[PDB]
RNA sequence: UAGUGUGAACGAAAGAUGAAAAGAACUCUAAAACAGAGGGUGAAAAGUUCCUGAACUUGCUUAGGGUUAAGGCUAUUUAUAGUACCCGUCUUGAAACACGGAUUAGGGAGUUUAUCUGUAGUGCGAGUCUUUGCACGUUAACUGUAAAGGCGUAGAGAAAGC
RNA sequence: CUUAAAUGAAUUAGCGUUACAAGUGGGCUCUGACCGGUAAGCGGUCAUGGCGAAAUGGGAUGAACCAUACGUCUGAAUAAG
RNA sequence: ACAUCAGUUCUAUUGAACUGAGAGUAGGGGGAUGUGGACAUUUUUGUGAAGGUGCAAUGUGAGUUGGACUGGAAGAAUGUC
RNA sequence: AAGUCUCUAAGCAAUGGAUGUCUUGGCUCCUCACACGAUGAAGAACGUGGCAUAAUGUGUUAAGUAACCGGAGUUGCAAAC
């Protein structure tokens, strides 16, 4: 200790230098992810690659009040809503949620929407 | 062990290398004072400018 | 054998040192004038575009509107330094303001207002002598680095603020720095 | 410049791999053209070297000789020829060895699998002169 | 061209101390750092140490017996750097150039006349 | 684990050697030397490059917009480029921007054809003839002539062209829309040749006016030198007269001393 | 890098710049923190007081996204930063009327108003959680309204 | 691997003829696969742990000095005059009867990371950073960009509240 | 606010202020003053100087005393002696 | 008389004229030399590269350069890293 | 007042293996893979080639044999095809 620095704060006790973890993986790393879905893409042809599609979904603490994000699934009552079997509509590129039950009325208003412009423009092969 | 306690061989060298005279910012010394004489010369100011 | 104290206290800066082109060219400028001329405007200009960026604090915008209020038109502010516009100044002034540069929120504040923006060489045209001129700086002490210099803190009262990461309870407010814990400073 | 990865641009690697090829890349990497005699009636420039031919040699001490090939070496990387001989101190002719690539072939002997290698390689020439359009 | 008569200050090279008598120790300088040395202390009887007092000339510096200030010549398109001045610096033509070379340099120089250095290469 | 994979104990005082560690065994020879110090022979070396090190420098992403600003408007100002080591020659004029239709080149004759004609193979041809050596060792692992870095060439779009510039020495091609310092400003070095394409050069007022984070550098300056302002009647009316030193005798000033 | 440092010109010199009669090692004062009530406490006292000791009162289980720690402040000097600069323009061209325009604070992240300078004389809403006593004042007196959320 | 220890274990040194062996026939002295000398091969002996072949040490030849241990510096008409204690080191003090130092070559010691401090340079500026990642690529780079997040923009108090 | 009258010792000199950091925290000593001791080239203090980090000349010889504190050279006249 | 480092009078574009000073351990600052590799730019080399041995210059100096012998294939300069 | 001795220098050698130039070897980073074994693995021993000690192939079918895929001598001497 000397001079008029702060109080030496360094968490370098333990031997850190056995367990180092260096990233120059990272730029190979992102070929690792890319070039896999490509190869899904091709193989989930003729399916949407961008799916499956997902509801938006208000975040919950005070200070994420404003904002919405892309949730897990949509509700067995908001697929009903929109006119869609809950259990099959897994397999028609839509993702489903049993559990999520605290959604008031305002969101169910948007997400009935949002599959309805899905279910106006899905066809099948 | 026993070496020297002290000395002033070469105290004045240093101190002359720079004795520098500490001037002082104002005479009153607001924390000191009497606090009824400068309860009555915030009054002063106060209703002066008014 | 001569008795003198060959020691320098005092450097000065002289020529700047920054390795740009234009800052060491406007600055061969205001000293060929300060030398020539033989006038305390222009050994000003002169000596601020010597001095080190920090010392070239940022004078803001409504700073400015404050000291051209009053002052008649064909009244220059020079500055030898960066213009940052004010959000909290709502409406500025027309005014006329020389600078080294300008942030392109505050020259598009001075121009849609109808106002100049002028370089040091175009102002060394216009006026030589500094003739209704106005030398305006920012303060010294204004930065965040300045209040840590000072009177150690704990010196009764340094009022320096101690080198501190993380702020609140717990860091730095035991003994020391109240009178319950031993003694106050 | 290369764009096929797996091929290595480092001189470590390629000296490495040329001296420690296998047996078939060898005997390609052993070659020579052909003398314009030869060119007009087979079509092919360039072709690898067998013990029936012979072959002519511009430029040295056995300057401009034709001879025949006792011996290709894989290993030496190099041709013995006869006629190419200087004696020792001792009277005994000493073959000596020269690589084909300073080298011009006078004569061929077809193989079943020369004539199947030449027939290939005039096809191809056909094709890629056409190509680029001369 | 004109110049003082030259004077160089000191003669010989300046040895290291002790360098006399160990064949490990090199003869180029090297300041002594020791704390009993008597060569930091400049007693009698030791070297004086190189030092700006045994600068020469700010005119005759770098000036040959002859006259010219040698610039080194490494080719043909180097030598126009002694065009303009012509009769104050002087061509040096490096050890590296051939004898082929060589003979070209001294062709251009004595339509230009630039005085060469170099001396008696042979041949 | 360098250099101590030996095992190494280090003997001690009493039997008139260094305290140095020493390998021990018997019989190698090997045994019985120092070893596991710099100093030693096949020691540990003082701190040789770790992975710890910091390799890669983040250097802030305006500052990277500034520096591929300034070495596009190098690009052009002819005292730059041939300052650099060009022959460019006649034409002089720098940039040169050249017909739509030349994007759609694809053969290597006509690449060749392209650059005579509008005057820059003669940079070209110093790559060609005259090339350059690598004194040190790392003709190893690296090559043992260098090649000139010659012209350049942009374009917006390839149909062709890249393949057909490719393969000739010197000549490196870009799109408009990458750009980069190691192309533009090779060590440091502002003023490469360009050869720019219509459609690559019409673009770059639409490119730079819609870029986020960036914004247009000003100067500082108005004028380019400063020798036309100073030299103006505006200026010189206001100076004093040019001053300049007197050198001073060395020697009777006074006009009677015999009356004493 | 290693060309630029003092090490390199300082070959020669035998000590590289630490001294003969102290020699330059390891440990001097101990590691880290250490001796700070005992030999090091003239660094700590003179330049971090307060250092020892506990005060306080514990907080368990503190989360900063409550309503009770998270309160992001703006002033009302400002607000009018929040709207563009086209809106206020023709909100001063107003009578006392209709289309007074609603500065929302708790959309850009701002909960409580606190009045530490001035406004003009234009009409607006400010929509917040709170205010200060003084901001409410300085609100009404521009002629605006203080919605509370 | 050689090699050491009953054993667990320990563990070296050692690359380069020339383009190509054309790797030195045959003769003479000699007891002679001792050792040379002639003669040859090759562009050149580079002649077999053979490219270049430094220093220490040694041999031969040439030239000077010598009662002053030798060496150094200054000055000249070149063997004289004057001068000159042995470096490194801890030390108040080293030529010391203080310690290290037989010779020579090659190795041989303030470096890097994290969290910060202050000064100077650079860019933007009430903002700033584009990186976790996605899209590009002549592909670890470079280039483009959405939204969060960091620090800054308001502080005091143990805390409530302000 | 203003009514009066001046820059009212010598000699010398630009003065003020901030930041970052090195080494150091074993000293020794001449001439005087002094405490302890029979005394010490002994131990512990004080004032200016010196050495340490200061060559050169002088005291034959010497860290400390006298003259004097130094770029490389060429002269003149001196200091201690 | 000459060199260096300060300063004073002036000077655009890097300078001019003139004045003053000279110890230095621990330690600090400024400018410069050399080595392994890199990116540009420019070359040299079987009419003999690097290296090595002696000699003559040149720089205050770290160094640098010439020519002779030896050697038999690569070296160096300028600016940044 | 002697020297073949001893001291110093230069030239040609002996000894020694530095310097310089070379590089089918390392080191690291990234990529892909891990599908060994009672169907006898990894490891050990000894055999075996015309001249073969180590290592590498290989197991009395022992530098190999059969089938499919390559397709003409992959090195000193000798021998065969």
């Amino acid at each position: 200790v000397a001079k008029n620095n702060q109080i030496p704060n360094d968490h370098l006790r333990k031997y850190w230098y056995h367990r180092v973890k260096t990233f120059f993986d990272d730029p190979a790393r992102a070929q690792r992810r890319r070039n896999a879905r490509n190869l899904r893409a091709k193989k989930i042809a003729p399916r949407p690659a961008e799916g499956p599609l997902r509801p938006i979904v208000r975040c919950p603490t005070v200070r994420y009040n404003m904002k919405t994000r892309l949730g897990r699934g949509f509700t067995p009552k908001e697929l009903v809503a929109a006119g869609f079997d809950p259990a099959l509509a897994r397999f028609q590129g839509i993702a489903v949620d049993a559990r999520r039950a605290h959604s008031k009325d305002a969101m169910v208003k948007q997400n009935v929407e949002r599959l309805q412009a899905y279910k106006a423009r899905l066809i099948k092969v | 062990a026993k070496r020297s306690n002290t000395s002033a061989h070469n105290r004045s060298h240093q101190h002359h290398r720079n004795i520098h005279k500490c001037v002082v910012k104002k005479l009153w010394f607001e924390k000191g004072m009497n606090a009824k004489f400068l309860r009555n010369a915030r009054y002063a100011k106060a209703g002066q400018n008014k | 054998g001569v008795d003198l104290d060959h020691r320098v206290p005092r450097k000065q800066r002289q020529e700047p040192k920054t390795a740009d082109a234009q800052m060491k060219m406007l600055h061969n400028l205001y000293a060929f004038l300060a030398r020539r001329t033989g006038n305390d405007f222009n050994a000003k200009i002169a000596h601020r575009l010597c001095i080190s960026r920090t010392n070239r604090r940022p004078y803001s915008l409504s700073r400015l509107a404050t000291a051209l209020n009053g002052k008649e038109a064909e009244t220059i502010a020079v500055l030898v330094a960066k213009i940052t516009n004010d959000e909290r100044l709502l409406e500025v002034p027309k005014m006329k303001v020389c600078a080294l540069k300008f942030t392109e929120t505050a020259r598009a504040r001075i121009l849609a207002a109808g106002g100049e923006c002028i370089t040091f060489d175009q102002l060394a045209q216009l006026r030589p002598t500094g003739d209704k001129c106005l030398l305006l700086e920012g303060d010294r002490t204004r930065r965040l680095v300045n209040k840590h210099f000072g009177a150690a803190p704990g010196d009764d009262n340094s009022k320096t603020r101690p080198k501190v990461a993380s702020h609140g309870r717990k860091f730095e407010m035991a003994r020391g720095r109240r009178k319950s814990r031993w003694y106050h400073a | 410049v290369k764009t096929n990865p797996f091929v290595s641009s480092q001189a470590r690697k390629v000296r490495k791999s040329y001296f420690n090829a296998k047996k078939d890349a060898k005997h390609v990497a052993m070659s020579a053209p052909l003398s314009k005699e030869l060119q007009e009636a087979n079509g092919i420039k360039r072709l690898p070297i067998r013990r029936d031919d012979e072959v002519m040699i511009f430029s040295g001490r056995m300057q401009n000789r034709t001879g025949k090939v006792t011996a290709v070496k894989l290993s030496e990387m190099r041709i013995y020829v006869d006629t190419f001989t200087t004696e020792k101190i001792n009277g005994q002719a000493v073959s000596f060895p020269v690589h084909p690539s300073n080298v011009v072939i006078t004569k061929l002997k077809m193989d079943k699998a020369r004539k199947n290698l030449i027939e290939l390689r005039r096809l191809g020439r056909d094709q890629i002169l056409a190509k680029l359009g001369h | 061209a004109e110049h003082k008569p030259i004077i160089h200050k000191k003669t010989n090279r300046f040895h290291r101390p002790q360098s006399d008598l160990w064949n490990r120790v090199p003869s180029a300088w090297r300041h002594p750092r020791g704390i009993d040395s008597r060569f930091r202390r400049k007693y009698r009887g030791t070297p004086l140490h190189p030092s700006a007092g045994f600068g020469s000339d700010k005119e005759t510096r770098f000036m040959l017996p002859n006259g010219f200030i040698p610039v080194i010549v490494r080719s043909l398109k180097d030598l126009d750097m002694l065009l303009t001045k012509n009769t104050t610096h002087g061509a040096m033509i490096s050890a590296q150039v051939g004898a082929k070379l060589q003979q070209e340099i001294i062709k251009k120089a004595q339509e230009l006349n630039i005085e060469i250095l170099n001396q008696a290469r042979k041949h | 684990m360098a250099g101590k994979k030996v095992s190494a104990i280090s003997w001690g005082t009493g039997r008139a050697k260094a305290c140095v560690p020493r390998v021990n065994g018997s019989g190698s020879n090997r045994n019985g030397q120092g070893a596991y110090a710099n100093f030693c022979r096949g020691g540990h070396r003082f701190n040789p490059p770790t992975l710890l090190r910091r390799w890669f420098r983040p250097v802030p992403s305006r500052q990277r917009k500034f520096a591929i600003a300034s070495a596009i408007a190098a690009t052009a100002v002819v005292p730059l480029v041939q300052a650099r080591g060009h022959v460019l020659g006649e034409v002089k004029e720098v940039p040169i921007v050249v017909v739509d239709a030349v994007q759609e080149i694809k053969r290597t004759r006509d690449a060749v054809e392209l650059l005579k004609k509008v005057g820059v193979y003669g940079d070209v041809q110093r790559v060609l003839d005259g090339s350059v050596h690598r004194s040190s060792k790392g003709k190893f692992r690296r090559a043992a002539y260098k090649t000139k870095k010659g012209p350049l060439v942009i374009y917006n779009e390839d149909k062709g062209i890249v393949k057909a510039f490719r393969n000739i020495p010197g000549v490196e091609t870009i799109s408009v829309k990458a750009l980069a310092l190691a192309k533009l400003a090779p060590a440091a070095q502002v003023g490469r040749l360009t050869v720019w394409t219509e459609s690559a050069f019409k673009a770059l007022d639409g490119i730079y006016e819609s870029k986020k984070r960036f914004s247009l550098p000003r100067s500082i300056m108005t004028n380019a030198d400063i020798e036309a302002v100073i030299t103006s009647d505006a200026v010189q009316s206001v100076l004093n007269e040019k001053k300049e030193v007197v050198p001073l005798p060395k020697c009777l000033s006074v006009g009677a001393c015999e009356d004493w | 890098p290693t060309r630029f440092h003092k090490s390199r010109k300082l070959r020669g010199q035998v000590s590289m710049g630490f001294g003969r009669v102290g020699k330059h090692r390891v440990s001097p004062g101990g590691h880290g923190r250490a001796g700070g009530q005992h030999h090091q406490r003239t660094w700590f006292d003179r330049f971090h007081p307060g250092y020892f000791g506990k005060v306080g009162m514990r907080h368990l289980h503190l989360m900063k996204n409550r309503a009770d720690e998270y309160e992001p402040t703006i002033n009302v000097d400002k607000l009018w930063t929040l709207v563009p600069e086209e809106v206020r323009v023709k909100a001063a061209a107003a009578k006392k009327g209709d289309a007074v325009p609603v500065i929302d604070c708790v959309q850009n992240g701002f909960f409580k108003v606190l009045a530490r300078g001035e406004l003009p004389k234009i009409p607006f809403v400010v929509r917040a959680k709170d205010f200060s006593e003084e901001a409410e004042k300085k609100i009404k007196a521009a002629g605006g309204v203080c919605e509370k959320v």
